[PDB]
This record gives C-alpha cells, structure tokens and sequence, in this order.
C-alpha cells in the first residue's frame, strides 16, 4: 500500500543547480583542458644567468607562460 | 461524562471525512508516471 508523500516543489531549485552547474562547466572545461594543453605542451621557463649586452623584456622575468602572456 | 451528542455527532462526522481523506493518499499503480 503506497502512499502519497507531500513535499515542497523541488522542480525549481534542481534546474537552478542545473544551470549554475552547466554554465560554469561550460565555460570551466575549456578552460581546465586549456592549462593543461598548455603546461604539458608549454612548459615553464627556467633560471638563466641574463647574457652580456642583453636586457630582457619585461614579461621575460616570470616562468609560468599565463602569466608572461 | 463521556461525549455529549453534538460532540459524538461531530467526531463521527470528522473520522468520516478524515478516513475518505486517507483513503485518497494512496498511489493507484501506475501513479509514479515516469517520463523517458
Ligand atoms: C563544478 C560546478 C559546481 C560549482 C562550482 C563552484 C566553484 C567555482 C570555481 C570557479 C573557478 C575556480 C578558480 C580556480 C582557478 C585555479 C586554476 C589553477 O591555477 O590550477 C592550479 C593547478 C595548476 O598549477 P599550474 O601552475 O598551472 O602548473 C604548474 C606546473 O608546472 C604544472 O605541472 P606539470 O608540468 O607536471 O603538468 C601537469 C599536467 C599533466 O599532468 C599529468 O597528466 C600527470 C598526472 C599523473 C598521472 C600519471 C599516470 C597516468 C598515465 C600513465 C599510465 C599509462 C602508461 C603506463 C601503463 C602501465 C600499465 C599497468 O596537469 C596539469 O596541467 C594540472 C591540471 C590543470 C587543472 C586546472 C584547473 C582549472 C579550472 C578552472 C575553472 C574551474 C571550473 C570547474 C571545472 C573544472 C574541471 C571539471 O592545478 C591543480 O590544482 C592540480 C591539483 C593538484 C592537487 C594534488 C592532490 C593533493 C591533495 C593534497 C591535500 C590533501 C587533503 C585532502 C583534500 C583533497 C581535495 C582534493
């Protein structure tokens, strides 16, 4: 004997987690698959000794390649 | 003194119509429609 169980609509509050969720994967995805194309592909710099008669640009003074960008 | 007639009358009447109201609680058996 199945009875009838009275809760609060909860249609409402599932599609608003469903859409917060779709937008931020939407753009997130891209994003966490490009940093990872990125690092493996494009890796960090390393620490070298400025060659005589060279002055370097100035995004030349950080390793991580987003942030010289 | 136990109940007075109009307090009988009214209890009997509030069972009736709880007891329907429980009655149409139930599920009939295809009651969850699931969509697909
Ligand atoms: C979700 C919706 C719900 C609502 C959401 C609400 C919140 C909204 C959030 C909004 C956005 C958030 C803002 C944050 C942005 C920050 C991004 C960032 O900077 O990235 C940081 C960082 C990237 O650092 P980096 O500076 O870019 O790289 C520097 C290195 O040079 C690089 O190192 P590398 O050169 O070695 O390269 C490694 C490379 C590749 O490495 C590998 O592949 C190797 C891995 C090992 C596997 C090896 C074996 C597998 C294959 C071998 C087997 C096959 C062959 C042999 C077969 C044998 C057969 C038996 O991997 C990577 O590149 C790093 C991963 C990149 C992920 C970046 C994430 C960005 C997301 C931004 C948007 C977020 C939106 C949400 C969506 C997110 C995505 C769904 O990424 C990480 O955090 C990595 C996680 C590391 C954690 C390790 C776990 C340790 C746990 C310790 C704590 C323990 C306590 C318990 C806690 C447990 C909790 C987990």
């Amino acid at each position: 004997k199945r009875l009838f169980i009275i809760k609060p609509s909860g249609f409402y509050d599932r599609r608003f987690l469903k859409l917060m969720r779709f937008y931020i994967l939407l753009t997130g995805i891209p994003v966490a698959i490009g940093i990872t194309l990125v690092n493996v592909f494009i890796g960090e710099a390393e620490l070298a000794d400025i060659p005589e008669g060279y002055v370097p640009e100035h995004w030349e003074y950080f390793k991580h390649p987003i942030s010289r960008w | 003194s136990g109940y007075t007639p109009d307090e009988k009358l009214r209890l009997q009447q509030l069972r009736e119509l709880r007891r329907r109201w429980l009655k149409d609680q139930e599920l009939s058996p295809r009651e969850p429609v699931l969509p697909p």
